[PDB]
This record gives C-alpha cells, structure tokens and sequence, in this order.
C-alpha cells in the first residue's frame, strides 16, 4: 500500500492509503503501485485519477491542471483545481462540455470521464 | 550427370535462400510495427482506431516484399528459368 | 504426395462449413443477441 | 501398439494437468458470471418491488 | 518413416478425387458445432442462470461484436458477426479434437492417427480462406460500387502505391490459409515424429507439445476470426 | 552419381535454408511484440487484457512467416520440385 | 559414388542450419523478451508476478518455434526425407 | 558435364542471394519507418497527414535498394553473364 | 571419393553452422538482457538486488538454448548421424 | 568441364553476395535513419529542414557503401578477375 | 582425390562459420552492452563505481560464448574430428 | 581433370563476396545507427550542432574502417589470391 | 585434382566468413557505441570528457574480436592449417 494525496493550490483535497492509482499523463496512462521508482509526469488537460484503495470502492476524481509526483515514500496529485465523482453534476458535465472554450471543454470532458459515462 | 540435375539443386538452394530471407525480413518487420502498434495502444487506449491506417501500411509494404520473394520462389522451384 | 495440390474435397469442405454458418447464422447468433440486448 | 500406449499416457498426463490447473480457474469464472447475472435478476426484481 | 500427406479414405467421384480423411474430420467438426448449437437453442436462459454452453457462446459473440465495434460499425456490417463467430468455434474444434490419443501404429512404425486436424489438409483452408476472400471482396462491392470497389483497393491507401496494394490484397488469402495450414500442419509432423521414441519415453514429449498444440490452436483460431474482421472493416470504408 | 541424390541434397539445404530463416523472423519478432507487451503491461499494470486484442494480431502476423516458410520446407523435402 | 553420402551430406548441412536459426530466434527472442521484464520489474517491482504471466507466452511462442526446428532437425538427420 | 549447367545453378544461387538481401533489408527497414510513423500518430494524431512526407521517403529510399536487387533477377537468373 | 569423408564434411559443415548461430543468438541475447539490468541499476542504484533474480531467468533462457545447440553439435561432429 | 565454368559460377555467387549484404545493410540503415527523422519532425514540424541536412549526410554515407558493392559485383560478374 | 583434402576443406568452412558467428555476436552483445553503460554513466555521472559490475557480467557472458566458439574453432581446424 | 587454378579462383571469390556482404551489412547498419542517433539529438538540441559531429564522425570513423579494411582484404582475395597456383 | 586445390578453396571461403562475420560485428557494435555516445552528449554536454572512457571500452571490445577475426583469417588464407 502506498499514500496517495491529492492537493489542490488552496486546500489538500484527499491524503490516505491505497493499493492502485491509475491515471493519464501526457505520454499515456499510468498506472502506480506501491514500489513505482520515482517518477514527476504532467496529466493530460482533461485528466482523471482512479485511486483503488482496499476494501473501498475506487475513488474516481476529475482534475483540472494536474501534474504526477511518485516518490518512495507517497505518490502526490497537484490540481489547479479537483471534483470528486460525488460533488459532479451530469447536467453541467454536459453543457460545459462540447462548449468553444478550451479550458472549459477540457474541464467538461475531465468530469465526464470522472463520471464515467466519458 | 545430366545438366538438369545441377540446375534443379541450384534452383532448389536458390529458392531456399529467397523465401529465408523474405521471412526474416517479413518476421522482423511485423513485429517491430506490431511493437508501436501494442506501444501505442498501451498509453492511447482510443488510439487504437487511428493507429490501424499507418500501421497495415506499413505491414502492407512489408508483406508485399515477402510475397513479391515467394513469387519469385516458386518461378526458381516450379518454372526453373535456364532448365535445358 | 505435393499435399498443396488442391483437391475435390475443396469443393466439399466448403459446402459442409456453409451448413455449420447457417445453423450459425440463423440459430446460434441472433438468440444470443437477442438475449444480451435483453439484458 | 507402442506408440499408443505412449499416446495414452501422454493423455492422461494432459488430463491431469488440465483437471489440475485449468479446470478450477475456468469453472470459478463461469461461477463469477452466472452469480453476476444471477445478482443482476435480483437487483431488478428488488428494483420493481421499490 | 513420416509419411507426409498419404491421405487415407481417400475416393473418387464427378471425375475429381476427394479425400476422405479431411471429409470425415470436417464433419465430425461440423456435427460438434451442430451439437453445441442445438445445445444452446434449447436451454437459452433468457432470464434464468445461465448454463455453459450459454456462456460459452455469448462470450464469444461479445468478443467478436467488441472486435466489430472497434473496426466497423457493427449495424453496417452484422453479417460479419456470425461468419466471424462460425469460423472461430469451427477452426477451434477443428484443432481441439486432435488432443485425444488417435494415433496407433500400423505395424510398418510409422504413427497413424485415426482423427487428423482437417486444417492440415490444403482444401480445408484454402475453402475457409477464400470464402472468407470471395464474401469481404462481395461486402465491399456492395459497400463501395462495382466500379469503385476495385478501384477504391488499386488505390489502396495512398495513390501512388497502386502496384504493393495490388500484391497486399493478394497476400490476404493466401497470408490467411498458409499460415493456418503451418500452424496445424507441424503439429502433424511432429506427433508422428514423437512417434518415433519408445512409449515409456514417448510419453513425455508427445504430452507437451500437445498441451502446447491446444494454446496454439486456440490463438490460430482467434487470429483467423479477427483477421477475417479487419479483412472486412478494410474493404468496407468511405 | 544419380541424379536424385544431389535433387535431393539440394532439396535439403534448401530446406533448412527456409527454416533457419523461418526460425530466425519467428523468434525476433515474438520476442520484439511480447517486448511491447511487457512494457505495456509494466507501464500500466490493468491495461493487461486490452493489449492481448493487438499483441495477438502482431503474433499472428509474424508467426506467418515463419509457418508460411515450413509449409514450403515440406514440399520441397517431401515432394520434391524438379524431382527426377 | 555411394548417393548416400551426398544425401547425408546435404541432410546435415541443412540441419545445422535449421538449428543455427533456431539458436538465432531462441536466443534473441529471450534477450529481448528478458529486457522488456527486466525494464518492468525495475519501474513496477510490484509488477513482477503479473509480468511473469506474458513474459511466458512471449517465451512460449519462441521457444516452441526452437523446438520446432529441433524437431525438424531431427527428421533431417536421423530420418532423411528421400533417403536412397 | 557441360558449362551452362554450373553458370546457371552459380546464378540461380547468386539471385537468390541478391533478393533475399533484398527482402531482408526490405522488410526490416519497412518496419522501422512504420514504428517511426506509428509512434509518431500515436504521440501527435494530428502529425498524421504531415508525416507521410519524410515517411514515404524512407519507405522509397528502402524500397528503392530493393528494387535494385529485383533488378539483377533479369541480370543473373534469365540473361546469365558469361554464360557459354 | 569415400562416403565417410563427404558425410564428414557435411558433418563439420553443419556443426560449425549450428555453432555459430548459437553463439550470435547467445551473445547478442546476452548483450540485450545486461543493457536492460545496466539501465536498471543505473536509474535505481539499490534495485539491483531483485533486478538479477529476472537476468539470470533470461539468460537461462538464452544460455540454455546455446548449451542446447553445443550439445547438437558435438552429436554431429563426433557421433556423426548417418555415417557408415 | 571447362575452368570457366567454374570461374562464372563462382564470381555469381560472389556477386549475389555482395548485392545481398549491400542491399541488407543499406534497406535497414535507411530505415532506421528515417525512423529518428520521422520521430523528430513528430516531435516538431517546424524541424523539417533543418533535420534533413544530417540525415542525408548519414543516408549519403549508407548509399555510398551500398553502391560501392555495386561496383564490385558489376567487377565481378562481367570483369571477373582471374578468368583465365 | 585426397578425402583428408575434402574433409580439412569441410572443417576449415565449419571453422570459419564458428568464428565468424563468434564475431557477430560479441560484437553486437558488447555494442549494446556498452550502450547501456554509456548512457547510464551520462545520466548518473558517480554510478560508474557500481555500473560496471552488472556490465562485466554483461560482457563475461558475451565474450564466454565468442570465447568458447574459438577454442572449438581450433578443435575444427587443429585436431579435425573424424579425420581419416 | 579441372585446373587447380579455378577451385582456387572460385573459392576466393565466394570469399571476397563474403568480405563485401559483411563489411557492408556492418558499414550500412552502422551509419544507420550512428545517423539515427545524430538527428535525434539536433531534433532535440538544434544548439548541439557543432558539438555533435566530434563524436558523430568517430562512430563513423570507425565503422567505415572496418568497412575498408574489408575491402583491402577483398582486393587481396581476389586480384592477388593466396595460394594461388 | 590436386588437394591442395580444394584445401585452399576451403581455406578462403572460412576466410571470407572468418572477415564477414567480423566485420558485422565491429559495424554493428561500433554503431551502437556511438549512438550512446552522441546521444549522451546530446542531452548532456558536460559530459563530453566523463563519456569517452566508458565509450573507449565498449569499442575495445568491439573492436577486440574484429582483429582477433582477422587475426585468425590470416592465419586461414597464408599459413593454412592441415594444408597438403
């Protein structure tokens, strides 16, 4: 088990044990597990992390500005800004995406995924 | 020793040594495209219909001179040119 | 023994495997999609 | 005849490894699918009743 | 002595020869196929647990209709659906028979086996392999147009390589029986070769290359149905 | 010398020839696809089961050769073209 | 001359190349396969027990051709095909 | 035995040898650009219409080489130099 | 023209073919498994202690084959299969 | 037999030697060179030009060997020294 | 003629083939072997200390097989087996 | 009754084509290689231009060495046949 | 015939094999050096001075076998071994 913690620029959002943290970084998806080696990617601009913890279902979070930290002790997410699967909204998952702006169809696409329906 | 017989061992050998090569060739090039291919899909899972069309050209270029060589085996084996 | 000479039976081992495709596209297939899209 | 008294026990042999190693984690995930389903029947029923 | 080929049954008729062995395997393929079928058709569990042949056959229409999915639209094509899924069971059981412990000798040395994978025979494949050619070629005609369908696969991908895509559709049939036939045709070999130790140490060998055979002709088996696929996603495009 | 005798020799080198190249693209390129595949897998640990779709399709691609490749070894020292 | 000699002569050579192949493919399909597992375990060392489960059928789908060769090896110099 | 016999079997040999170079070379160079071409499609799906450019080039390039060694099938196997 | 001394030569033949493709697969194999375990250890200095457990395992693998083909070959120099 | 006979077949089967090993290390020199140059304009597509000055010097260099083989085969086959 | 003549010319090839597949592979294998050390000494300038001991191995496997090839290589062309 | 002479001819030959089907297998794949890694790091580094060839031209340097030392041997093979006779 | 004709014929075609496989190996390992080499310098420039000595190894190695190669070709072509 290794210690996930995801960190927003105001508030740490997240800190705990798990078992499993997949994601996306711009070269591809990741997948950690406890013993990773070290390791600093940028997540894609319409990330997702699934963190698999035990005994729990997977926590499945839409960020916004992300970047990956895996270090020997704890793997560390940095989001400019982070929604949990709970705290997101289908209807405004929607129309914020397939909108003009960049930021916001990013941002749109990154809770959908986190949603699930993608 | 009548001359057909030389000429059928030679083309025999000939042939053997067209299709080993294109094999090798043939072997050695798909699986260095089906590396980028798996490679590819492993970090873009939703790559994997985009990364059809490059990829089956470049085997459909490989292939080709495989085959090009079978053919060309079975004109040194079957249809030996020179046989008196 | 050229084994790479094709044979009648050709001929024949298409006709069975067509037999084996109707009784797979007629019997087999379209049941189980229909009861995938059932569930 | 030989060569089918080796056959035979070749057979066995494969059996046996068969029996003893695919066998098991086949059948349990033939068992996995049918409780999914199963628990997929259970959960509309109870979704009708609510 | 190997004794490559000597086909055994072989007959006769409408003046062109037919050779037995290759028959009866087919159709004993074809009556297990039938069988399962008739299996599953009267036990469907439309909302009950399902049983194992249920399974079985649903798993491998999922995989195939995935495979179609990925490739073409599975509502342009569903015709390839069935095909794909017969072909797979078909060259599976084919090879899967061959497992049991066939082979005796016939007082000459040489192993003979009472049941011979029909894949081994030329004609099994090359009849799968170019039907598979003949239906892809008649879906992208269909697809396509007559006139644009032949033109559409000179041009291939890229215009100016007209004369390779010439070679490439060529290679598809053939790429698809050879390969096939190898993949089965070794195996032939070397039971028969296994043969030639003495049973207290024949055993061994004949034993593990036939568990390896059963991996082999399963992976043979998908690769023809999935090849078989994309054949016709690629002809079946714009 | 009769002339089947060097048909034949010259049936087997080619023979061994077609395998030796054969064995040679079989063996580099399962060895480069099951190389992606390990990356892959290492990469990305659950993408396990998508990758074994287009491994495959690259093991069956190059596994061609090579068998295409046998089934000409046996007819060139089974039935010998050119045989006299 | 004795035909024999010429037929054994050609079944030898034949199945030495057979078997240098063989070695070829054999060895580079593990030292490529060995690198790719190698690789994964130092990223995920926690990887290791399913990397094995690839790792395998990459070796499986070699070593099979190898002892495929072999096998033909065999058939060339112990059972020469056309042996008079 | 007469001379055309042993410069015909010397050049159906030597052919055999050109093209199988030929195919090798072929198909393994094939098979890099189409690595380079896929990984690059996979990394920037947008590159894929701008890098046929450099791609085909290599493919030509390779290609060419080949085509050069099918060549000399008409030099060696059909018209033999210093055949008496 | 002794039999035993063609069927000698095609012997030597074959086993230094036999050698000296277990020798290219086993070194360049070798070359590939150590480049994988030296990337290894010099991005993670202290890995080195489970990165040998998979090395060794690919170069069985790699060694094995080469033994193999050794044994082959002193089979056909020394027990030369087929000679009278 | 005549001399010349033996000569020609010879300096064929050099030649195809030559043409064979050219043609290898030409193709899959070629290859990999444009391999890193489609992966650098993938990586930027303003690099175009200024990629192309070195890999033509590495492509120039491999030709150049190439074609000096062609040179000496064609010494071979028509101007085969020691003809007598 | 002479059989020791044909069969010293048969060991004398088999000698060449088990030092020249000798070659290629210890070139190759420590080509890639010392690739690895390179980069990883220019990616971690004070692992040299704690590189070169997984290198050596690297290497004393390569060179072993090279080695051991020409020490059979004398026994080809020194003390000939089967040399009547 | 064939001349000694053109077994010796033929033989050398096969063996200078051998000279030339390596030394060009190895001079080919070599500056292949070579080149792959020299435009890859003016991809990366256009900066490293000049600095680049010094190791670049070494490679390849020695390549083509072993390429021509080849060829020597080939000439010596075939225009001045050891052995000959 | 005389015997020392086909000796000698035996004695430079293991020569030539002797070289080629040499030569393969020094190309092919002396490639792959440098390209650590420049890559190294590529993405590090300090390190021009500390990656010369690893380097130097690599192609001593290399290198090494290649004159060894010739070496023993020498010893192949002008002292010929069993020659009478």
């Amino acid at each position: 088990d290794l210690n996930v913690e995801i960190v927003a620029v105001e508030r740490e959002l997240w800190s705990g044990p798990a078992t499993f943290v997949f994601t996306r970084t711009t070269a591809g998806e990741i997948g950690i597990l406890p013993r990773h080696i070290p390791l600093v990617a940028q997540l894609v601009d319409d990330a997702m992390v699934r963190v698999e913890r035990e005994g729990e279902d997977d926590l499945r979070i839409a960020v916004d500005g992300g970047f990956l930290s895996v270090t020997e002790e704890t793997v560390r997410i940095l989001v400019e800004n982070a929604q949990f699967e709970s705290e997101i909204d289908a209807d405004a998952a929607k129309e914020d995406a397939a909108s003009d702006d960049e930021r916001t169809a990013a941002w749109g696409r990154a809770r959908l995924r986190a949603l699930g329906q993608i | 020793l009548d001359p057909n017989a030389i000429i059928t061992a030679g083309a025999l050998i000939g042939g053997g040594l067209i299709m080993g090569g294109g094999a090798i060739g043939a072997g050695i090039g798909d699986g260095i495209a089906g590396n980028a291919l798996i490679s590819g899909i492993a970090r873009q899972p939703e790559a994997q219909g985009r990364l059809f069309t490059p990829f089956f050209i470049t085997v459909g270029l490989v292939e080709a001179a495989y085959f090009i060589n079978l053919a060309f085996m079975a004109l040194f084996v079957f249809a030996t040119p020179g046989l008196q | 023994s050229n084994f790479l000479i094709p044979n009648g039976t050709f001929f024949a081992v298409l006709i069975i495997f067509l037999i084996v495709l109707g009784v797979i596209s007629k019997w087999v297939v379209p049941p189980i999609s229909k009861v995938l899209a059932e569930r | 005849m030989s060569i089918f008294i080796g056959q035979l026990i070749g057979f066995a042999v494969i059996a046996f490894i068969i029996v003893k190693w695919v066998v098991p984690p086949v059948r349990t995930l033939m068992r996995n699918q049918q409780e999914a389903v199963r628990a997929a029947l259970a959960e509309s029923a109870e979704a009708a009743k609510k | 002595a190997i004794h490559v080929g000597h086909h055994t049954l072989v007959f006769e008729l409408f003046g062109m020869t037919f050779n037995g062995d290759t028959i009866l395997a087919t159709a004993v393929t074809a009556v297990i196929v039938i069988a399962l079928a008739f299996y599953l058709r009267a036990k469907v569990t439309s909302t009950g647990v399902p049983s194992g042949v249920q399974l079985f056959w649903e798993a491998l229409t999922i995989q195939m209709r995935q495979q179609i999915e990925g490739s073409i639209g599975m509502k342009i094509a569903p015709f390839v659906l069935p095909l794909s899924v017969t072909i797979f069971v078909f060259i599976l059981i084919s090879n899967w028979l061959a497992v049991l412990p066939l082979q005796y000798g016939g007082a000459d040395g040489a192993a003979a086996e009472l049941y011979k994978a029909p894949a081994s025979d030329i004609n099994f494949v090359l009849a799968l392999a170019l039907f598979v050619f003949v239906c892809y070629h008649a879906a992208g005609i269909w697809r396509r147009g007559i006139v644009g369908h032949p033109i559409k696969v000179v041009k291939g991908h890229v215009a100016f390589l007209a004369p390779i895509n010439i070679v490439e559709e060529l290679a598809k049939p053939i790429s698809l029986a050879l390969r096939l036939f190898g993949n089965i045709f070794a195996g032939g070999i070397l039971v028969a070769l296994i043969a030639m130790f003495p049973w207290y140490i024949q055993w061994f060998p004949n034993a593990v290359w036939k568990t390896f055979d059963l991996f082999v002709g399963l992976i043979q088996a998908f690769i023809f149905s999935l090849l078989t696929i994309l054949y016709f996603s690629q002809s079946m495009e714009l």
